[PDB]
């Protein structure tokens, strides 16, 4: 006898990264635009 | 040559100091207006951008 599940696991199931962005450029357009207007 | 009093003389530096402080308060009270501009035509303004 096993009829219902009992068990647990800590590892996700179809996880998906793709859609998640890198803020790096923006940061370095950030940079560029608070260097211009300090003098 | 010792002919006026040291008081004088004092007084008379001490109005040159003040008067370069006054000056000094005054420049930089125009340097700071001119953190507004950065010196960019008209139209480069952000507020006439926005």
């Amino acid at each position: 006898g096993q009829v219902l599940a009992n068990k647990v696991r800590s590892t996700p199931v179809a996880v998906s990264t793709a859609r998640e962005i890198s803020l790096a450029p923006v940061n370095k357009l950030i940079d560029d635009i608070v260097k211009a207007n300090a003098g | 040559a010792n002919l006026i009093g040291r008081e004088e003389l004092q007084h008379a530096r001490d109005a040159v100091t003040s008067a370069q402080a006054q000056l000094d308060v005054a420049i930089q009270q125009y340097n700071a207006n001119q953190a507004m501009i950065l010196g960019t035509k008209l139209e480069d303004q952000p507020a006439v951008q926005q």
